[PDB]
């Protein structure tokens, strides 16, 4: 079921439909911004501006909570059964590319020390390449993993 | 541009004829003739028995159910919410919807009353419908409102019009 799940999930994120939506969004918000800069008639610009950042929020909140379920699934996962184990490197994989979101690092802080360490055994090549002393929260998950 | 576009849609409903199922079918799109005199003037073909969808529907809809609402009050209903969350401009839209329901079924009962002819004719608009909608997804084809979709009332088959 959780791997279901998060494939799910995962599989929501990486869309070709919705990352090009979301391409669209910025470029409005951007050529907006833009035409407001220019000028600063205003009154309806900036209307239709909010408008734009209200619908990019959303979007990008969308995306937020699908991130969250993803993680979340995929750790829930390995710490079940074995059926599933390349997992680990999908999971390596989705958690280096959001290093610096917050929301990641808060889901896997919750439910990393569930999974079993033998999971991670053979991707200590690419966990201690990522090592260093920042004093961050994704320093402080890492350096507690590999060790 | 219509008329590049016009082009363009015939030689690919051409290609549509050289495979056995959309050829039985006779699956393929109607056209229609642009003349661009200068570069603001053209000549267009005035398709012969054809009848604007919009035209067709606006009155139909007060003849078939007279307690609805016009198509006017839900043109004004829905544009004044368009300044809006999704949320209202979606509950809006229902409210429009349920108040409102559709009635292009009988443009066959009442143009082909003989259900043989009856049969033919809402078989061609199906068929018509679903070549020009798969062509028109492949080519981005947009400004699909009412006033460029022709019902052909003497066989039944759609033309779409305005293709730029
Ligand atoms: N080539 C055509 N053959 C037959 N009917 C046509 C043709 N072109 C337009 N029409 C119809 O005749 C009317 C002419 O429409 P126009 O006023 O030229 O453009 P329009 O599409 O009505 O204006 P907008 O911008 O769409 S509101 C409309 O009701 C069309 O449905
Ligand atoms: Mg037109």
């Amino acid at each position: 079921v959780f791997h279901q799940f998060a494939v799910f999930c995962d599989e929501q994120l990486q869309n070709p439909d919705s990352l090009e939506d979301l391409a669209r969004l910025q470029n409005l918000k951007k050529g907006k911004d833009e035409e407001v800069a220019q000028l600063k008639h205003l009154a309806k610009a900036k209307q239709w501006q909010e408008l734009d950042q209200q619908e990019l929020r959303r979007v990008e909140q969308t995306r937020s909570e699908f991130l969250k379920l993803c993680i979340e699934n995929y750790l829930l996962s390995l710490a079940a059964s074995d059926e599933h184990d390349n997992d680990a490197l999908r999971f390596m994989a989705l958690w280096l590319e959001k290093s610096e979101e917050e929301v990641a690092n808060e889901v896997v802080k919750k439910w990393i020390n569930k999974v079993p360490t033998r999971k991670f055994a053979l991707l200590m090549n690419q966990l201690s390449s990522r090592l260093q002393d920042h004093n961050t929260l994704f320093q402080k998950l890492l350096i507690d993993l590999v060790y | 541009q219509d008329a590049i576009m016009e082009q363009v849609f015939a030689a690919v409903s051409e290609l549509l004829k050289l495979h056995r199922e959309t050829r039985q079918r006779n699956l393929g799109i109607r056209t229609y003739k642009v003349l661009p005199l200068t570069s603001s003037s053209g000549l267009i073909e005035f398709v012969s028995n054809t009848i604007p969808l919009h035209e067709y529907l606006m009155p139909a809809h007060e003849r078939y159910y007279p307690k609805d609402l016009k198509g006017s009050q839900c043109r004004k209903e829905i544009a004044n919410a368009q300044t809006k969350n999704t949320e209202t401009r979606i509950a809006v839209y229902r409210r429009v919807t349920e108040r409102f329901h559709p009635v292009m079924r009988y443009f066959f009962m009442e143009y082909f009353p003989d259900p043989d002819e009856w049969f033919q004719k809402r078989t061609n608009y199906t068929r018509t419908t679903a070549a020009i909608s798969m062509l028109g997804h492949v080519l981005g084809l947009g400004d699909r409102h009412g006033h460029n979709i022709l019902l052909d009332h003497k066989t039944g088959e759609v033309v779409h019009i305005d293709l730029g």
